[PDB]
């Protein structure tokens, strides 16, 4: 199980969501087709 | 115990069946395996579990007092009333003589089970089960004449109508059986009968409610009878065998107290039952005026016969048994220990039945029959039943009537009252022997009447079993039948052929009509979107969705692998499933609400530039991106049209997959996509499709290089790049799905112009009238059927806006009105308009084909070769030959050019799409299995088109755009593979067509016009319908039954 | 019943076991070997009783 994994790091993952919302970061990769070189 | 024993469900509901009058109906009326298991163990175990240590104590004192008594046992005690030294040798001869006859018609009954029950819970050498005929001992096996008549189609002499009409008592056929037995000089009855017993149903009072004892006053001047009545003729003849009991009470009055029971303890019985033998008979019925005339013919007398023998044959095994059991329990043969393994040995040893259930030392299956708790000796009734026959032979010899023993009666016979009287007078005062000779002629129990009695039918079973072949009996003991998945909660689904077949018809007939009106409805809707048809489209789809599901859960009722049959039950099972009537009420609702807003919004959408001028999907952004060769046009369109749709269905389509799963988890499958694919019934559909597509792979690498470098070679490099995917807005079609609009730009070799000829002289004539006659004019060439004159007088199909705002589709709409089918799309003037034509011509002939199977087995095989039929017909249709026949060109060649023009615009049209088609449902499996989630809607679709198709996006596609909303198949739950097996079936179709028509060589110019065989073959493998699966389909049209 | 033995695979009547034994073809009477068994243990019995 992933219980205890997720246990050890909640104050984290709590603090991670915080700062995420408050930057207005968007989890994930939504422009997935992205690439640095950009032809 | 035996009297309140009771059996229930595993539900616990507040009722519990019980013997009478629950049990016996139950295992005498339900021809359901799964119910008549459950009532039989249920009640052995009941009424048996809780006898065993009470008869145990009751064998130890029985056999305590009958030993201090004299006897050494209690069955010697039994057997001592029979006065014979050599009883038990005496009983085994007399049954080793009728043994042959309880053998045919074992094998005879098992046979006729067999038939019903199928091959795996009966076995054609083995014992049959013991619950599946007529009582739950299986003592007499009348209620199983139903299913087992040797000539069905006269009718059965058991009617209680006629006795009805004639206005018949309740009581007067008392007193008609009294001058009966007057008629022959007897019934010296007494006035006390008629004033001092009742014959009737309990009017007033909480009395008994039925039996069938006659409980006799006494008293050396009154007698009685309790019984019941009713009109039909079983009644009739207990309530003469009830009186011959009277009549027997009444010759010892004169007797002692304990010399008043009539010598053999089965001299009652057979007294009793000699009368019913001689009232039951049709032609005492049409003498006594029951009965119109006889009817003398010998199907009747063989019905009658084995009518009779399935009680008074099927019940000699029993008896014997029993007492023999019982004997043996009481000499210690059989200690508690044994009860079970010698009672199960003996019934299979003598009756033939093996237990349904698996058997063992906890149950007592002895002390389910009533006479082993309430002790009465049950010999009395072999006895009984073997002298009743000998008692009529005796009769009819001395009644003067040297013919058949079975219309023998002995009504208006002085002689044989005489005889009877004379033998009823002493009753026990002498040894019955002497009775016996001095009434038939000698002292010891004989078979042979018996046998001579039942001789035709008897002649009759052995024939029928040397005709069908069959092993006597029992050769395979040891068997035993599977259990049914008897873990009891699937007990009450009804598994009865006649109750499917009534079924099948009815939801037959009923669908007709109701599909005829929804197909009228939408018919109505489709021509005219205007004068609000919408309407009656909804009231129609409600009528639909209403019988739908109804009769689907009524036919949930049924089962499928129960079933005896092929197309019942492949009916059965086709109706079963709810395609998406199985939600609840709220979720179907909100699931039509989805769909609608799907396909509302994606045929509204339209996309344009902000000048003001706007163009719609079709025929605007279509043209527009078939007839440019720009890149900043053809990305315009492109991007405009994806937004659009793709983004306006993004925010429908995840709760449209969470209820389509839904739903078909509620039909039994897993997934839709599980669901989809169960159309073809192959478990390894997808393993087949990977490998026909590697095996078309080479074909389309080598087009995909060749168009690749053509589209360097216009456009440039800045755009293509000779190793890379092309981009998909670039081969002049919306989805890339067809190539066809770019061949001008792919043209092999431009100087061989045989094919721009036809769209070029077109305009001389090629009306939609006369070209759709030239195409059922050639289907009928071919050998199949003429199209009714309805098409041309009623349908119509030039409708390019008709008053009308739907854009053009190319579908084809069927309903049972008799005869009459039509199709609806936008004509134009060109080659394609000829194909698309002689497709749906092919869907009409499908339509056709099938017309006398049932309406639910209206599809064409799996939904690929509905597609494939027409196809194969143009594939011969756009030959050059075909072209230069029937005036489609000008002149025509065999020579390189143009025949590799010809293949190349063939490969741009399937080639191209091979790889599109298998893509379109692959992606919607895997978004229907959860492997694709909401996140990567877009990437997964976009991988598979560069995996498969090998394009790749003009512009960067970011999640939230949805590019396969734009698919129009794909926002409206149509599946799309049948496309791909459609576009493979049709050339081993047209290549099994050719060598039918001969044709040697190349394959690409074989017609198949003028093919008398080829079109017989196309109608006798098109004919099946859905009855078959299509592996055989397949066989019949090629010679191998794969893809 | 008596032995308490269940065939090994399933019997039925083209087979015969009771030829599998070697009396049965070679007629030979068999009881005389249980009332040996049992006389042996009677005597014996009886003459340490003596
Ligand atoms: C067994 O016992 C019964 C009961 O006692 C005997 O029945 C009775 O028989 C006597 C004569 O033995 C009857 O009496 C006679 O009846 C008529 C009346 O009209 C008449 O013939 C004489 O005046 C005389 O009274 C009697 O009615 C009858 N029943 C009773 C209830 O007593 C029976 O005979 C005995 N059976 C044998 C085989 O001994
Ligand atoms: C039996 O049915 C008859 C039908 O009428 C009832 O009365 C009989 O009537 C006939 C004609 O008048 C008389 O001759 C009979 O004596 C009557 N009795 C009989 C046949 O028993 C009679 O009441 C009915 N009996 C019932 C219903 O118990
Ligand atoms: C019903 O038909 C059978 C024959 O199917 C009749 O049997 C007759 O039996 C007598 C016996 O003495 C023979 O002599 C006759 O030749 C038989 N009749 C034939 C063969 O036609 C029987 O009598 C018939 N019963 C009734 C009531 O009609
Ligand atoms: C069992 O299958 C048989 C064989 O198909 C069925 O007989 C046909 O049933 C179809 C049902 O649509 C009818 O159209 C045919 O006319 C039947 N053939 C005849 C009557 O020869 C049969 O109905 C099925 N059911 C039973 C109970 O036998
Ligand atoms: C009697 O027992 C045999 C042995 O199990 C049964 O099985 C078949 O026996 C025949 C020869 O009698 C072999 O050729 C077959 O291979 C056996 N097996 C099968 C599956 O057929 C045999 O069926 C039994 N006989 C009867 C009459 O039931």
């Amino acid at each position: 199980s992933a219980s205890a994994m997720l246990s050890y790091f909640k104050p984290l993952l709590d603090w991670l969501r915080t700062e995420n919302e408050l930057h207005g970061e968007k989890l994930g990769w939504p422009q997935y087709n992205w690439t640095p070189n950009s032809a | 115990i035996y009297s309140t024993a009771k059996v229930c469900l595993p539900n616990k509901t507040a009722t519990c069946w019980s013997l009478d009058p629950d049990l016996t109906n139950i295992l005498a009326s339900s021809r359901s395996y799964a119910m008549l298991l459950f009532a039989w163990e249920g009640w052995h175990n009941a009424a048996g579990i809780p006898l065993k240590p009470l008869y145990e104590d009751f064998t130890a004192l029985s056999n305590e007092a009958y030993k201090q008594d004299g006897f050494t046992d209690t069955g010697a005690y039994w057997r001592s009333w029979y006065n014979s030294p050599t009883f038990e040798d005496d009983l085994e001869h007399l049954y080793q003589q009728l043994e042959p006859l309880y053998l045919n018609l074992h094998a005879f009954v098992r046979r006729a089970l067999h038939r019903r029950y199928g091959d795996r819970y009966i076995n054609l050498r083995g014992p049959i089960p013991a619950h599946l005929l007529g009582d739950m001992w299986a003592q007499s096996w009348e209620n199983i004449y139903d299913m087992v008549v040797p000539f069905p189609d006269k009718p059965n002499l058991d009617v209680t109508s006629t006795m009805l009409q004639q206005g018949w008592n309740a009581t007067h056929m008392f007193r008609v059986a009294e001058e009966f037995f007057t008629s022959l000089e007897l019934s010296p009855m007494p006035p006390e009968f008629w004033e001092g017993s009742m014959l009737e149903k309990p009017a007033d009072g909480r009395e008994v409610v039925c039996h069938a004892s006659a409980w006799d006053f006494y008293n050396r001047k009154d007698f009685r009878i309790k019984q019941c009545t009713r009109v039909t003729m079983d009644q009739l003849s207990t309530v003469h065998h009830e009186m011959g009991h009277i009549q027997y009470y009444l010759q010892y009055k004169d007797l002692p107290v304990s010399l008043r029971r009539g010598a053999n303890p089965g001299f009652h019985e057979a007294i009793g039952d000699v009368l019913a033998l001689s009232v039951s008979t049709p032609e005492h019925l049409h003498k006594i005026g029951l009965l119109d005339r006889v009817t003398n013919d010998t199907e009747s007398d063989i019905n009658y016969l084995l009518k009779m023998a399935l009680e008074k044959i099927a019940f000699l095994p029993f008896g014997y048994l029993v007492d023999q059991w019982r004997w043996g329990v009481f000499s210690g043969r059989t200690p508690p220990s044994r009860y079970n393994f010698d009672w199960w040995y003996l019934r299979t040893k003598y009756q033939g039945i093996c237990p349904p259930v698996t058997r063992n030392e906890t149950h007592f299956d002895a002390g389910a029959k009533f006479h082993v708790p309430n002790v009465t000796p049950y010999i009395r009734y072999f006895v009984s039943f073997v002298l009743q026959f000998q008692f009529h032979e005796a009769l009819c010899k001395e009644a003067g009537y040297e013919g058949p023993l079975h219309q023998c009666d002995i009504y208006r016979s002085t002689k044989a009252g005489a005889k009877l009287r004379k033998v009823l007078q002493a009753g026990s005062s002498r040894p019955w022997q002497e009775v016996l000779k001095d009434m038939v002629g000698l002292d010891a129990l004989d078979a042979q009447p018996l046998l001579k009695y039942f001789q035709p039918v008897t002649q009759w079973l052995q024939e029928q079993n040397q005709q069908n072949g069959e092993v006597l009996g029992w050769p395979e003991y040891q068997w035993h039948p599977p259990l049914p998945d008897n873990y009891p909660e699937g007990i009450d689904l009804v598994t009865d052929e006649a109750e499917a077949s009534k079924f099948v018809e009815e939801y037959d007939r009923t669908s007709q009509v109701v599909w005829n009106e929804y197909a009228e409805a939408n018919w109505n809707y489709n021509t005219n979107i205007t004068t609000e048809t919408s309407k009656i489209l909804l009231q129609k789809n409600m009528q639909i969705a209403n019988h739908t599901l109804k009769y689907g859960t009524q036919a949930r009722k049924f089962d499928v692998n129960q079933l005896q049959n092929t197309t019942i039950k492949r009916i059965i099972k086709k109706v079963q499933d709810l395609e998406r009537a199985a939600l609840p009420a709220q979720e179907l609702e909100e699931y039509n609400k989805i769909l609608l807003d799907m396909e509302t919004t994606y045929s509204v959408a339209t996309v344009c530039h902000p000048n003001g001028s706007c163009l719609q999907l079709e025929p605007d952004l279509t043209n527009v991106m078939a007839t440019s060769r720009k890149y900043e046009d053809l990305l315009w369109a492109w991007e405009g049209w994806r937004d659009k749709a793709g983004r306006a269905i993004l925010q429908f389509y995840p709760k449209y997959v969470e209820l389509i799963n839904q739903a078909a988890r509620l039909n039994g499958y897993v997934d839709a996509g599980d669901s989809w694919r169960s159309m073809y019934e192959t478990p390894s559909l997808e393993q087949d499709l990977e490998r026909l597509f590697q095996e078309l792979q080479p074909l389309y690498l080598n087009l995909h290089a060749y168009v690749r470098r053509a589209l360097h070679r216009h456009y440039g490099a800045q755009h293509i790049n000779l190793e890379g995917p092309i981009p998909a807005h670039l081969l002049g079609n919306m989805w890339a799905q067809t190539w066809s609009n770019i061949y001008d730009l792919v043209v092999p070799f431009p100087s061989a112009p045989s094919m721009d000829t036809t769209e070029a002289m077109l305009k001389q004539g090629w009306t939609p009238r006369r070209m759709f006659k030239e195409a059922d004019d050639f289907f009928t060439s071919l050998g199949l059927l003429p199209v009714p004159p309805e098409f041309w007088n009623k349908s119509m199909l030039e409708k390019p806006t008709d008053g009308r705002e739907v854009v053009c589709h190319a579908s084809a709409w069927d309903f049972y009105n008799g005869k009459d089918f039509r199709i609806k799309q936008c004509t134009t003037v060109n080659l394609e308009d000829l194909v698309v034509a002689h497709h749906e011509m092919g869907h009409i002939q499908y339509f056709m084909q099938y017309k006398d199977l049932p309406v639910a087995l209206r599809e064409g095989a799996n939904p690929g070769f509905h597609e494939a039929i027409g196809d194969v017909l143009a594939l011969s249709v756009s030959t050059p030959k075909h072209l230069h026949s029937l005036n489609l060109l000008s002149s025509e060649g065999g020579s390189d050019e143009h025949d590799i023009n010809f293949l190349m615009k063939m490969a741009l049209d399937k080639i191209a799409f091979i790889p599109f088609s298998y893509l379109v449902d692959q992606w919607r499996w895997r978004v229907f299995d959860g492997s694709i989630t909401k996140e990567n809607y877009n990437q997964e679709w976009w991988s598979l088109r560069l995996k498969y198709q090998g394009l790749c996006p003009p512009v960067p596609r970011t999640q939230g755009d949805f590019d396969p909303g734009a698919k129009f198949h794909i926002p409206s739950s149509v599946p799309y593979i049948r496309y791909f097996v459609s576009f493979i079936i049709q050339f081993q179709f047209h290549e099994a067509l050719c060598q039918a028509a001969g044709h040697t060589g190349p394959l690409h110019k074989c017609d198949i016009y003028q093919s008398k065989e080829a079109g017989q073959r196309l109608a006798t493998a098109m004919k099946l319908g859905f009855s078959r699966p299509w592996p055989e389909a397949m066989q019949l049209i090629t010679g191998q039954p794969n893809m």
